[PDB]
């Protein structure tokens, strides 16, 4: 809800400091590592 | 017809041009022989093979993607497909090989053979004919779109089919295949496929009506009904609307067509040599560059759908562009996404 | 462009206003393509016509008859463009051109059809090559095999007359100036990197014969085929050492080059240890050797790279 | 001791009858000046709470248009240009790609992604970011709104 | 009196003696004073049991906001694997079953979570449970006697609810 | 002592008041009064609780109808996609059309959230739908819902007041 | 009269202020005892319920497991029938009409019993069905238990409400 | 949800009389009609077919 | 819930005026634009 | 949430003892009898009919 019970306006929500930086810098270096872990897996799968 | 006759035929094309050749094989394949102690492989009669190439051809109504005629003959003895399998039944490992040979320039085999060529030049034994076959396959469209799927059995870890390994390397599996008789084998194929595609028109007395030949010429394009109706008008103008064409008549035009990489030069010259293109022009050039004699009737129907709209002036840049894509059948396209071959292509030139 | 300009840069010999040409400065433009053009203006009248055409009716083999005719003969602006194709265009189109414009099954043309023939190959007043090909009044025709054998003569003349240019005026040339001739159209960045490895491991060995050098100039006519061979060796992962490189030049030419030249081209391009030639651009320096192009400027590259992907992909 | 307590209780009832009868006439004069310290301040908030509504009612619509283009981008690729076998592996890595945004949104704001909640929280972020630009005191405002609740919660507690 | 005249005017002034001759106004100002003293020492036993809890609720909070990321890395490395093994390492149809039996393999792992904790798996109320689990796992380690803290926190809440209630502006105290 | 002297004095004076002023009987009659204003009030809505109880079953007979017309439709779609698949167009022709009505729903369960600012969940979705079928009927019968909706607030407020007057812990009517 | 009705309330507020201070000790005399016979009366009655709520509680702990075994078997007959017997392109139809078969059962459950079918609430509902049926068979007198279980808390909430007026001397909060 | 605020077991939740039959009488016939509507639509997309 | 604790039936829920048309006319002219952004994309990827 | 309205830490939640073993054991056989009933079923659909 927007307003509180009395009628006042709720406080500004706290956005995470440097949010998208933390997001796009833990999804990108773990999306690449998610690729490199697969390349050297299939290329190892055809051996055995 | 707004039913599973057009909404399916237009699905056939989208499966003939973007799906893995494993799906293309087991869709068009109809026979599934189990004449074994309990094994099961799936073949396709030679007629299905040519259907697996030409667009706008509907599979029989019932034997679709996994409806097969279970067995427990097909191609003529002289037909090339008899050297395959048992009678004419193409296996999978052969169909994928049989389609690299159909759509590969003759130069590539001239080079592939003459580069591995263990001792000499032009001859290769079997184990050298697996690298050569695998290399040329690793460049064609159906070669980079085929990750082996053992789950459905359609794998390609088998050697050559071995009903033709002997046709190539003798019974002892020791003969060195010369490059000369191979490029003869390939031509024996492309002429045999062109026959099957021809018989798939119901030739009355070996004759194919003029309109059915036009459709046979433009089949590897989009929708061009407006063009076949254009020549439909000239049927009454030239009065040859009840003559038709024979198999030897059409075959010459496709032997002429194999030299399109030069007839493009010839026609362009005549265009800028101050000469108007007509029957007497192309009739002559077919004799001087391709050395093959074309009949007037073939040279009648070509201008009937390729001229400048009713004047016999063959529109070169429209003619060569279509014949370029119909000579090599519709299997030179990337048959895949256009992203990676563009993104990495953008990196290399945009950086400078 | 430059073809009209570059021809006018050297056109010292003008007659009746129209800029003409003699083989001397004509060769100067094509032999080394940098002569610091100082072509003055001189007008040669009908008196030069009689002397030059008489020069045609004296003597000359393919190698000499264009050379000795320096400051002599006659070449127009159009014929320069036609001759340009002899050096910067494959000899395949000339075949289909003759057997389509000849007298319908002779591969021979008279004086008339040649006038159109010049304009034909361009898109794709009696001159010397005219009387060289026909009679004094157009008595004989122009057989294709006689023209086919003719362009091969000039094809060898251009190489030999510039061979000695890089061969210190001697029939021989060490491997050093060969590299100078090899990468005479190189970049600035990678040039020294070659010269660096040229400096250290390339010993001052023997020279190369005149005929064998031209064999390499014959090898650089079918390099397109050679692009495939090395490309196919990339798929079937294997080095490009002499054993296969010899196999490569074998099919890329039909002939077989000698080992001496193959040793040099290795040592100039064995930037990895004589197993990994720079085949991705080793043929590049061969293909940009005589191309008449330039590098796209960066701000134009901001626009033309949109055309890069359209054809490169 | 204990006697001091009861006399305290029976003193209130002898005085609070004049206390409650006083607070009724005292709350009014204390509540009304607020209702005049509020009206000129309310007229500003009633406008920021509307120019921060349009900014969050076209994010609602805009969030639906994106669900329409992304439905026309794929109804054209799948049928006209490309096939379904080539367009399916890309219409899964977004049905799973978004299931990675609805979780990256949670860890970004400690609140699960639900349409009503994620609409209100967006509205609030537009209000304060908009209230900071018109420069009307939000601290005094909300402390005049709760102060009214006080002067109202008890005047209803004065039925007697 | 026969009315409010005298009898009430007696008792309403008779009470006045007891209110003044007993010094009852000091009783209220002290019965209210005792509460503040009773509340001040409470906020004094809590201060040592708060600087150590505020350490736990920060060690056990970072160790929770790290599992939150450590679930987003998974949902990324489980997206780089499939983006590679489906375009140019395998086909798409070799990787359709394997990518569906995880879409279904989760609707069995987020149900086995329900059975395992009698709770429902939604992000907001499944995070704190793991935060609330990391607290006591730290509390049992540092043995800060949460049993007193959580209880003593109720006293300060209760011994203040009446203080603010004793000073009610309507009643008199 | 001396406190208890005056303490017993205030005790015995007000005791007379509690007896000579019939206080025990006074407070009793006004409690009898409000327990009477709760009867003429309970009788007041009685002519409405026999009419609203008619609306709240008509508007309930329709809400339980749309509920079925949402399971029938959900079934008659399962009947299309299972007969247009196995003895019609092959399954692989429908898989691109059976996904554009799965993503077609997750776009119609959002256009409903914009059309009425509350996410689409079943329990409340019938409630909002019940109220609409109510007021539409409550508008045709033309009964003063405003009064009823306010009247039934006084009953629940007066009775709560009465049950406080008779608190067995704070005796007012011994 | 207005001059005397209020003082009648005033002296009423006075007499109670002279009486209730001990009337609580009269109340807590028995309210701590009425809360005590209910306990010793509940203990024999509640020893049954602690059993009924276990033999109808393990009956719903294995519906949780049985609900999970089915969710695993329906994953084991699809992992063999996809990589070993058939191919995925022929099993994809079935494993879609299952995904859509549930979305028509998670909705029937709503219209069948007016709930949402979230896990933590559908367990207890299927527990109460197991409980009452287990109370009816065992001749349990449920109406007496739950009615007795509130009066034992009504007294508890009355005692605690009476403590603070006697320990900290504050008015009754009602 | 098992027990109320004061420990009294919640009342037995009311079921739907003929519950698992009211549903089958509305899911079975409409499952069939779900087929019959597509049949007579695709089939009648041929005779009266325009485009 | 239909009624409040006091038994008063909740007020009428508010519906968006033409709320069906205000969405069925923002998806249509934004579904077509979903094609042009793709039809001109493949014609660039070819 | 995490703290009650008074500010006290909520009580430690209870983890069904041996929750994972209890859970793997009910989903290994059930998944396994899953394949075993599909193997012995396709062999009955194609041959006996």
């Amino acid at each position: 809800v927007i307003v509180t019970r009395s009628g006042a306006i709720l406080p500004k929500p706290v956005k995470m400091s440097f949010g998208l930086l933390r997001v796009f810098s833990i999804v990108i270096p773990f999306l690449y590592v998610g690729t490199l872990i697969s390349k050297n897996f299939a290329a190892l799968l055809e051996e055995h | 017809s707004g039913f599973r006759d057009r909404k399916v035929m237009e699905y056939e094309n989208r499966i003939r041009a973007y799906s893995t050749p494993d799906k293309i094989f087991r869709y068009f394949a109809t026979l599934k022989v189990i004449s074994e102690p309990g094994e099961a492989e799936v073949f396709m009669t030679p007629e299905d093979f040519v259907r697996s190439i030409t667009p706008n051809e509907k599979q029989p109504e019932h034997l679709g993607l996994d409806q097969y005629i279970i067995k427990r003959k097909f191609a003529d003895e002289g037909s090339i497909f008899y050297t395959l399998g048992e009678c004419g039944l193409i296996s999978f490992s052969d169909y994928i090989f049989l389609t690299t040979v159909l759509s590969t320039p003759q130069r590539n085999f001239e080079i592939a053979f003459k580069m591995f060529d263990l001792n000499g030049d032009g001859e290769v034994d079997m184990e050298e004919f697996e690298q050569v076959q695998s290399i040329i396959r690793s460049q064609t469209s159906m070669g980079m779109r085929h990750r082996d799927r053992p789950t459905t059995g359609n794998t390609l870890k088998s050697g050559l089919c071995s009903a033709l390994t002997t046709y190539f390397f003798g019974a002892d599996l020791k003969g060195k295949l010369t490059i000369k008789n191979f490029l003869e084998f390939q031509r024996k194929l492309q002429h045999d496929v062109l026959k099957l595609e021809f018989e798939r028109h119901d030739p009355v007395d070996g004759r194919i009506t003029e309109r059915q030949f036009g459709g046979m010429l433009l089949a590897y394009s989009g929708v061009q009904s407006k063009k076949l109706t254009a020549m439909q008008r000239q049927l009454k103008k030239h009065f040859k609307e009840g003559k038709g064409l024979t198999f030897q008549e059409v075959e010459n035009f496709f032997t002429f067509l194999k030299n399109i990489n030069d007839v493009d030069t010839a026609l362009s010259f005549y265009h800028m040599a101050g000469a108007s293109l007509d029957k007497v022009t192309m009739q002559q050039v077919a004799r001087t560059v391709a050395k093959v004699e074309l009949s007037d009737h073939v040279c009648d129907v070509v201008f009937a759908l390729f001229d400048c709209d009713g004047n016999g002036e063959l529109s070169n840049k429209e003619f060569v562009s279509i014949m370029k894509q119909r000579l090599m059948r519709g299997l030179e396209k990337p048959k895949d996404m256009g992203f990676t071959r563009l993104m990495q292509a953008m990196w290399k030139c945009a950086q400078e | 462009s430059l073809r009209k300009q570059r021809f006018m840069q050297f056109s010292s010999l003008e007659h009746e206003g129209e800029y003409y040409m003699t083989p001397r400065d004509f060769l100067f433009s094509v032999m080394f393509e940098q002569m610091e053009r100082k072509t003055s203006v001189k007008k040669l009248t009908k008196k030069d016509i009689e002397d030059t055409l008489s020069g045609i009716q004296t003597a000359g083999c393919g190698s000499t008859f264009f050379r000795d005719l320096g400051d002599k003969g006659l070449i127009s602006y159009t014929e320069y463009l036609f001759l340009l194709t002899i050096l910067t265009k494959p000899h395949s189109g000339f075949h289909v051109a003759f057997k389509m414009l000849d007298t319908d099954g002779n591969e021979m043309i008279e004086k008339r059809e040649f006038f159109k023939l010049q304009k034909i190959i361009s898109k794709q007043i009696n001159t010397t090559l005219q009387m060289r090909f026909f009679g004094k009044r157009g008595q004989r025709k122009l057989h294709y095999k006689e023209f086919r054998r003719f362009m091969e003569n000039l094809q060898t003349e251009i190489q030999e007359m510039e061979f000695l240019q890089f061969s210190k005026g001697l029939s021989f040339m060490r491997k050093e100036d060969f590299a100078e001739w090899l990468l005479f159209f190189t970049n600035t960045e990678n040039k020294d990197i070659y010269w660096k490895n040229v400096r250290e491991k390339l010993s001052a060995g023997e020279s190369i014969s005149l005929d064998e050098f031209k064999s390499f100039c014959h090898f650089t006519t079918h390099l397109e085929d050679f692009a495939i061979a090395m490309q196919m060796f990339s798929l079937a992962h294997r080095p490009v050492r002499l054993a296969e490189f010899k196999r490569a030049v074998k099919v890329a030419t039909g002939q077989e080059l000698s080992n001496n030249i193959l040793d040099t081209v290795f040592k100039i391009f064995d930037l990895d240890g004589d197993e990994c030639l720079s085949h991705e651009e080793f043929l590049g320096v061969l293909k940009n050797r005589m191309h008449r192009g330039l590098w796209v400027p960066q701000h134009q590259s901001i626009q033309e790279y949109w055309k890069c992907v359209k054809k490169e992909s | 001791n204990d006697v001091k307590t009861l006399v305290q209780q029976l003193y209130t009832t002898l005085c609070i009858e004049q206390h409650q009868l006083n607070k009724e006439r005292e709350l009014i004069e204390r509540l009304e000046d607020l209702k005049e310290q509020l009206a000129p301040l309310e007229k500003v908030r009633i406008e920021i709470s509307r120019k921060a509504e349009k900014r969050t009612t076209l994010v609602l619509w805009g969030g639906l248009a994106y669900m329409a283009t992304q439905f026309g981008i794929l109804a054209r690729l799948t049928w006209w240009e490309y096939s379904w076998d080539i367009m399916e592996p890309v219409t899964y890595f977004i049905t799973y790609g978004s299931a990675m945004a609805m979780y990256a949104y949670f860890v970004m704001t400690r609140q699960e992604y639900v349409y009503p909640e994620a609409r209100d929280r967006q509205y609030l972020l537009f209000f304060h970011k908009g209230a900071k630009k018109s420069r009307f005191d939000l601290e005094k405002y909300n402390q005049l709104k709760d102060a009214i609740a006080q002067a109202e919660m008890d005047l209803k507690r004065l039925r007697d």
